[PDB]
């Protein structure tokens, strides 16, 4: 309701076979709901489906949370020659997120119905999949959903019987982390390497191709389908105000029992992880640090989660994000510092090396973070480190950059006594042995 | 004044007959006067640097220069 | 020891031939058909790992060479790709490639148990392939949260592209790698 | 007298290609053009007999082009003037490098 | 006897088609005037009660090729009275 | 004996230095890169240099001529 | 005087540093790549004659190359002995090179 | 006020013109200029590296970042478009901070090199250190080191030196058409090189030495040989063939 939020019930469940007790093949997806009088949703046009993804006050699930109706508005109605393309972001890298290698995995014609329905509402002709590289065994399962629904008249030229020829393609990256970024999506895409584009031009107006493009997350698109079937005005009644309908939430680390759960938006983080987790290993007063979605979010101490909500209005006003709504619990027996460093050795790794401050500025952060780790350094460095992220941050050409800045920054802001006191450990071994 | 020379105790002779026989005795006394001024510098002599800190218009240490970028840079631009 | 330049060699050179199998050329032609006929580089991606699992996971600078022509460009555009992304194997690996040692999700409940049994078990150091040529061991890259596993991976290699399988295994204890390095040598796939 | 009926250059120097800084033009220079120069059979420096050696680069310079002629003018020099080439600014697009292809042929 | 108080002073009690442009800044007082000038305003400078310079410390010229009156004859003069400095200037071409 | 020293070099009783250094021989590291000083006071030698050793033949510090080389691999 | 390595290399990568700071342009360099690669001087004069034995060159060289050493006995018979060549001062650097060493250590804490 | 070097700017019509502020001043562009392309017909000069007039825009050494009203990041003044009314400032607190900041991550890694190499004296990275980012270095940790590569005879190779600004590859590909040199590898150990060993035959190779705004690639035949500042410049023209 209006006050509090949680405990969804299976009615209002989308994914409906989260935990792959039914089959995922076209039967079983009929059998569930998919592809239901699909036609019908398509002749109501481009201009209707858009209007119902605004009214459904739908965000982006990737992580930045903008608004989907709005973005699927952006893609021009006119055609001046070029062909118009829509993207489905299926390379989930984030360590500690598997939401789409879920829907993949047991609702691929959830997706193949999303594509179908996106592609409508941002007047594409085709659309391609670009899955994660390793998802091997996922890749071949959604191909096996492709040739059903190509043999079933659904996909492809004349789709569900309808007169709007779409084609649905599927690629695979190579194992880069960066290649989710949505610039650097298109550009492997492309066949270059994963290094993101500058903006402007934005991919709505010169995107896969050069041609109009659209890349959403594959959770953002595989719930369109079931948002025009039951209704905007039934999605906006989940969550608060401007963050509406429900999340897929994944919650790993110290927790009783780590599980993948869809679960209303805005859902205060202490209740989620209580009701569907058991609870934090050795009670919630163990607990120490909680990263809310993804590794690429700042970590909130135990005194903000007590009663932060998790939605993205939330979180943004405590210096945090949803991100993927990847939840990452930390006890009070984790190494922080320890954790925060293997964080920065990440960034580093993952750097596509394009531009300067991140290229350089993530190694050297990951230096001073090992070094850090034992109290190898001076006070005064902390405040150097501090500042060497405020230079990366909003100088990069994509946000990896402000995401490698983000969990130093966290840690300094909530744990500055942890790291002075190594530093003085050290300093007072370093006087009595020598 | 310029330097330190208004934190420093010193007299200044003058003449009263302008001859060969006056400036002779000023210039003993300016001995008198300047060995008075050494002493006083060698008393309230600081610790501190001996040259201006920026770093556009002064030479880095042998070691700086020899270990960092940014003062090998200068080095080679002040020389 | 990945390099960002090659050195030639006897069995890794450019003057050797190598080219797309028969039974390969209609994958080939397939994966062409999903992009424009005058955007042919998007398939860098989807040809070079074909062309590994043809040439046994690995890849010489001849396979990257005919990759090259397929897709029509230079040869240096597609050295880029294959040195970017992580998943191309530019040294020879044995028949099955054995991926442990993760990353940030899995070493914090303690996955850096698996590595030294494996090595030892095999006799080899990491990134050399068997004196058999059937086991390598490689770094491997993570996903999802390692909740519930301290994991490892496996490529198979084996059965050149129609036989090639990348799984992961959940649960794997110092004895039980150990048990999946028997049954992948004696052939039989193990239960993940 | 003798070196006042030498014919010279006035000219502008233009950028060196070694640098994309634009800080060292505007300025007006007059070439002498002293190419009257030999080794000394002792050490193998360079020796001149020239007294306009090297005065035209190093202290003489003027900030327009009328400056150095009317400098050369009094003095009765013989100038020919040399202008400079400047570059064409031309509309650059960032976009440009995802220009579509067009349809296959 | 501060530049500020030379500066305005010799505003308002120097006959004013002597000097052409007046600068003052922490690098000197100074007074550029006409040639057929120089020789009056520092009669006047030296006689006058509240200015009384009566030391001239030197006399140099500046060659600048690029202007029409290549010489610029620059009279540094000094107060020993008012313990105060000024600087007169005047330009000159070859002949 | 080269060129370029018999252009100042006019005793050949003692050995040139391009001779000398490279009697010196390739110093083993355990690891890829090493950083050289030309001193064993840094302060005395040349600005520190940083080689790589990822190649067979040995690495030359470009301010001292010493050679590095990978003791392992 | 023109120092050495231990090892026997020549100090000098010809950056000519010195001879751009020389307020009396007493210092003449020529320079080209040696068969190994190295970076060396073919030519480095000093005339001491022009030489106003300010130190400068010394302070500005980065590899401890070119020091002013503390011989001050060199009176000579003839203006050319006075001509140095690279090979002259590579001389002087052997000769000098115990007492050059001892007080380049002595004054490494002040510069 | 006079554009940068005395640029040229040709308008095709005065109404495809629009209006744009740098640093308070008012200056007329064309439809279709960069931020950066604003700022020279101002007659304010914006450090850069990886940005070639003649080359397509790259934005991946963020040098010329500026500040943008209403903008809440600092712009790449090389990529962005110019649009009418807009107010650009470049000697703002934060373009200051921001040009500090890349000039530090640049020099992180660069090889202590000047007195060796041959760009010393008519280097960029040496001006902008001097000028714009007066850091007092900080980076006490190991720099990384490159190999060489082997381009030929007439283009030598000290890799160190590098700072991936990729106006060679892109020289390679746009200018010379002949597609051999790539950046390899990801990260801060990417590097430019051909990965096979080939030498650079195309004939107009030798540009690259110009381009590099770093010693990474310098004449092989020039190596060592002279410093800038004692070489007397004549601009004359060429008689090798018939182009002059
Ligand atoms: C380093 C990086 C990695 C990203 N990875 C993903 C990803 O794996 N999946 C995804 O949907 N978005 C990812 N994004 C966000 C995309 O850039 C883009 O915003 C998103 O795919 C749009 O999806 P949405 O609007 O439907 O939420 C990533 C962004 C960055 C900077
Ligand atoms: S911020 Fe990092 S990942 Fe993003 S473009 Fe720059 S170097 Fe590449
Ligand atoms: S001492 Fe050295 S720097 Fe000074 S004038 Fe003599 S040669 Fe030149
Ligand atoms: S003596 Fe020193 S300063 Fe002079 S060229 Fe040699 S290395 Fe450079
Ligand atoms: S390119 Fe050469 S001259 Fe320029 S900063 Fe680097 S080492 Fe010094
Ligand atoms: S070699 Fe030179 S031009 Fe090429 S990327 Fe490196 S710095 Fe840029
Ligand atoms: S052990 Fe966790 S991903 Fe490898
Ligand atoms: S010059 Fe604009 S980013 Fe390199
Ligand atoms: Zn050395």
């Amino acid at each position: 309701e209006k006050t509090h939020f949680g405990g969804l019930k299976d009615e209002d469940r989308i994914f409906t076979n989260l935990y792959g007790l039914h089959d995922p093949f076209l039967k079983g997806a009929m059998k569930r709901g998919d592809w239901h009088r699909t036609k019908d949703l398509v002749l109501k046009g481009t201009d209707w489906i858009v209007n119902e993804m605004k009214k459904s006050g739908l965000r982006g699930r990737g992580g930045a949370g903008f608004p989907s109706g709005l973005k699927w508005s952006f893609m021009p109605k006119v055609s001046d020659g070029r062909p118009s393309y829509l993207v489905v972001n299926a390379d989930e890298s984030e360590p500690g997120t598997c939401k789409d290698r879920e829907i993949m995995r047991h609702d691929p014609h959830k997706l193949l119905e999303g594509c179908l329905i996106a592609g409508v509402g941002m007047r594409a002709s085709a659309a391609y999949i670009y899955i994660r590289g390793e998802y091997v065994n996922e890749r071949l399962n959604l191909e096996k959903a492709r040739r059903e629904a190509y043999a079933a008249g659904l996909l492809g030229k004349n789709a569900c019987g309808s007169g709007y020829d779409f084609e649905v393609y599927i690629h695979f990256g190579a194992g880069a982390y960066i290649c989710g970024e949505e610039t650097a999506l298109l550009e492997s895409l492309e066949g270059k390497q994963g290094k993101p584009r500058l903006k402007p031009p934005f991919p709505a107006n010169a995107g896969l191709y050069g041609c109009p493009t659209t890349v959403t997350n594959v959770e953002t698109v595989a719930v369109s389908p079931t948002i025009l079937r039951r209704g905007p005005e039934w999605f906006s009644s989940f969550g608060r105000k401007n963050n509406a309908g429900t999340k897929l939430f994944c919650i790993s680390g110290h927790v009783n029992k780590p599980c993948t759960v869809e679960e209303e938006m805005s859902i205060p983080l202490k209740e989620l992880i209580e009701r569907h987790c058991g609870g934090v290993r050795g009670g919630w007063d163990n607990l120490l640090a909680i990263i809310p979605g993804g590794s690429s979010v700042p970590l909130i101490p135990k005194n903000i989660c007590e009663d932060v909500l998790m939605d993205f209005d939330a979180l943004k006003a405590v210096q945090s994000g949803l991100g993927t709504a990847a939840v990452i619990v930390m006890d009070k027996s984790t190494d922080v510092v320890d954790a925060i460093a293997r964080l920065s050795y990440f960034y580093k790794h993952e750097s596509c090396g394009q531009c300067t401050p991140c290229r350089e500025g993530t190694g050297w952060l990951w230096m001073i973070m090992e070094r850090m780790k034992v109290g190898n350094a001076k006070l005064e460095e902390i405040d150097m480190l501090q500042e060497v992220t405020k230079q990366i941050e909003g100088h990069t050409i994509c946000a990896l950059g402000d995401a490698a800045a983000w969990p130093v920054q966290g840690l300094i802001r909530h744990f500055r006594p942890e790291l002075e006191r190594r530093i003085r450990e050290r300093a007072e071994r370093e006087l009595l042995q020598a | 004044p310029y330097d330190v020379y208004d934190q420093l105790d010193f007299d200044v002779p003058v003449g009263t007959r302008g001859d060969c026989y006056d400036r002779y005795c000023i210039r003993i006394e300016e001995m008198r006067q300047s060995l008075r001024i050494i002493v006083q510098c060698l008393n309230q002599m600081p610790s501190g640097m001996i040259k201006a800190d920026d770093r556009k218009l002064c030479p880095p240490s042998r070691c700086r220069m020899k270990l960092s970028m940014e003062s090998l840079i200068h080095h080679f631009e002040l020389y | 020891t990945a390099l960002n330049y090659h050195l030639d060699s006897p069995d890794n050179k450019p003057d050797l031939p190598w080219e797309f199998s028969e039974a390969n050329q209609s994958k080939v032609k397939e994966i062409l058909s999903y992009y424009p006929s005058n955007y042919k580089q998007s398939a860098v991606i989807p040809l070079l790992d074909l062309a590994q699992q043809q040439n046994g996971g690995w890849l010489p600078v001849s396979a990257m060479n005919a990759v090259a022509k397929v897709i029509e460009v230079a040869p240096i555009r597609v050295y880029e790709v294959a040195t970017f992304y992580s998943m191309f194997n530019r040294a020879k690996v044995g028949k099955y490639h054995l991926l442990v040692c993760g990353t940030t999700p899995c070493m914090i409940r303690g996955s850096r148990d698996i590595e030294s049994a494996l090595l030892d078990h095999l006799g080899v150091k990491r990134g050399e392939v068997t004196k058999d040529g059937l086991f390598s061991v490689g770094e491997m890259e993570c996903m999802g949260c390692c909740v519930n596993a301290p994991m490892i991976t496996v490529a198979d290699y084996s059965n050149g592209s129609e036989g090639y399988t990348y799984n992961y295994f959940e649960d794997v204890t110092p004895e039980k790698v150990v048990e999946i390095v028997e049954k992948l040598r004696k052939g039989e796939k193990p239960p993940h | 007298e003798e070196h006042l009926s030498r014919k010279v250059i006035i000219y502008s120097p233009a950028r060196t290609a070694t640098q994309s800084g634009s800080g060292k033009l505007g300025k007006w220079k007059i070439n002498f053009v002293s190419t009257l120069k030999w080794e000394n059979p002792l050490m193998g420096w360079t020796s001149t007999g020239d007294p306009y050696a090297n005065v035209g680069d190093s202290a003489l310079a003027f900030d327009s082009e009328e400056a150095a002629k009317s400098f050369a003018e009094r003095h009765g020099w013989d100038y020919k003037v040399k202008k400079p080439n400047t570059p064409l600014l031309k509309v650059k697009s960032y976009s440009d490098n995802f220009k579509w292809k067009g349809n296959p042929q | 006897m501060d530049n500020q108080f030379i500066f305005k002073y010799s505003w308002e009690t120097l006959p004013k088609k002597w000097v052409k442009k007046m600068e003052r800044s922490e690098h000197g007082n100074r007074f550029d005037t006409n040639t057929d000038y120089l020789f009056q305003l520092l009669c006047f400078l030296k006689l006058h009660t509240y200015t009384r310079v009566q030391v001239l410390i030197d006399i140099c010229g500046v060659d600048y090729p690029s202007r029409k009156r290549r010489f610029e004859v620059v009279y540094n003069l000094l107060s020993t009275r008012y313990n105060s400095r000024i600087r007169v200037q005047t330009s000159a071409d070859e002949v | 004996v080269g060129n370029h020293t018999a252009k100042w070099m006019q005793d050949r009783s003692k050995k040139s230095p391009m001779e000398l250094i490279s009697e010196v021989p390739p110093i083993k590291v355990d690891g890829r890169i090493v950083a050289c000083e030309g001193d064993t006071n840094p302060a005395l030698g040349h600005p520190i240099e940083f080689i790589c050793l990822d190649l067979n033949e040995p690495a030359i510090c470009k301010y001292c001529g010493l050679r590095y080389v990978q003791d392992h691999h | 005087a023109l120092r050495r390595y231990p090892t026997g290399e020549e100090r000098c990568i010809a950056c000519k540093l010195c001879e751009a700071v020389c307020p009396a342009q007493a210092i003449t360099i020529e320079a080209e790549e040696r068969e190994d690669g190295s970076r060396r001087t073919t030519r480095y004069d000093i005339d001491m004659t022009k030489c106003i034995y300010c130190g400068f060159c010394q302070e500005a060289c980065p590899v401890d190359a070119i020091v002013e050493g503390p011989n001050f006995e060199f009176a000579t018979e003839t203006h050319e002995e006075l001509l140095y060549d690279k090979e002259k001062l590579l001389e002087n650097g052997d000769r000098w090179e115990t007492e050059i060493a001892e007080n380049l250590r002595s004054e490494s804490l002040y510069r | 006020r006079n554009p940068v070097g005395g640029a040229r700017v040709h308008f095709s019509n005065p109404e495809d013109a629009i209006e744009v502020f740098v640093d308070g001043y008012a200056v007329k562009v064309p439809k279709g200029f960069t931020v950066l392309q604003a700022c020279e017909v101002a007659g304010v000069d914006i450090p850069r590296f990886c940005y070639h007039s003649r080359l397509s825009i790259a934005g991946n050494c963020r040098m010329c970042l500026v500040e943008v009203e209403k903008s809440p990041k600092p712009v790449a003044s090389c990529a962005m478009p110019a649009l009418p009314g807009m107010k650009i400032k470049t000697d703002t607190p934060i373009a200051k901070k921001a040009r500090e900041g890349v000039m530090e991550f640049l020099l992180m890694n660069h090889p202590l090199d000047c007195p060796i190499c041959d760009q010393g004296g008519e280097c960029d990275l040496q001006d902008q250190s001097m000028a714009f980012g007066s850091d007092r270095g900080r980076f006490t940790e190991m720099k990384r080191s490159v190999v060489d590569k082997n381009l030929g005879p007439l283009v030598k190779t000290v890799m160190t030196r590098c700072i991936q600004c990729t106006r060679c590859v892109r020289f390679a590909s746009e200018v010379a058409g002949v597609q051999d040199l790539g950046i390899l590898g990801r990260g801060s150990g990417e590097e430019i090189g051909t990965y096979v060993e080939k030498l650079m035959t195309s004939e107009l190779s030798g540009n690259v030495i110009d381009i590099c705004p770093v010693g990474a690639l310098t004449s092989k035949p020039f190596a060592f040989k002279a410093r800038n500042w004692e070489l007397k410049a004549t601009e004359t023209i060429d008689v090798s063939d018939a182009v002059g």
